[PDB]
């Protein structure tokens, strides 16, 4: 169980690839977790009939 | 002896208040929050010796 404290402000991107994380749960002491300007802009391009680049 | 212990605890609190400058805070107002009403929360903030980086 990963608990984000009330002081945490999201400023980075979490990228998981090929990780079988069935068990992990992410919970916050707050109802809403705000997302501010990410330090490093990592974008993933989706190769689909319409091509659209996303920063998740 | 309890008075001496309370003085030492007040010293802990003063040091933490001084070092609070380079951290950030998050006060929750509500029934179950840190402060009962918004008026209390900004009465506490106005009393801070050193203003933190971002409340």
């Amino acid at each position: 169980r990963v608990i984000l404290l009330k002081d945490y402000m999201m400023r980075e991107q979490l990228f998981l690839r090929d990780k079988r994380y069935n068990h992990i749960t992410i919970t916050s002491e707050n109802d809403i977790v705000e997302a501010y300007e990410t330090e490093l802009n990592r974008q993933v391009e989706i190769k689909t009939n319409p091509i659209f680049r996303v920063k998740p | 002896v309890n008075g001496l212990a309370d003085d030492i605890q007040k010293m802990k609190d003063t040091y933490e208040a001084l070092t609070l400058s380079n951290t950030d805070v998050t006060y929750t107002v509500g029934q179950k929050g840190d402060f009962d009403t918004l008026n209390h929360c900004f009465e506490h903030i106005e009393d801070l010796i050193v203003q933190p980086k971002s409340i």
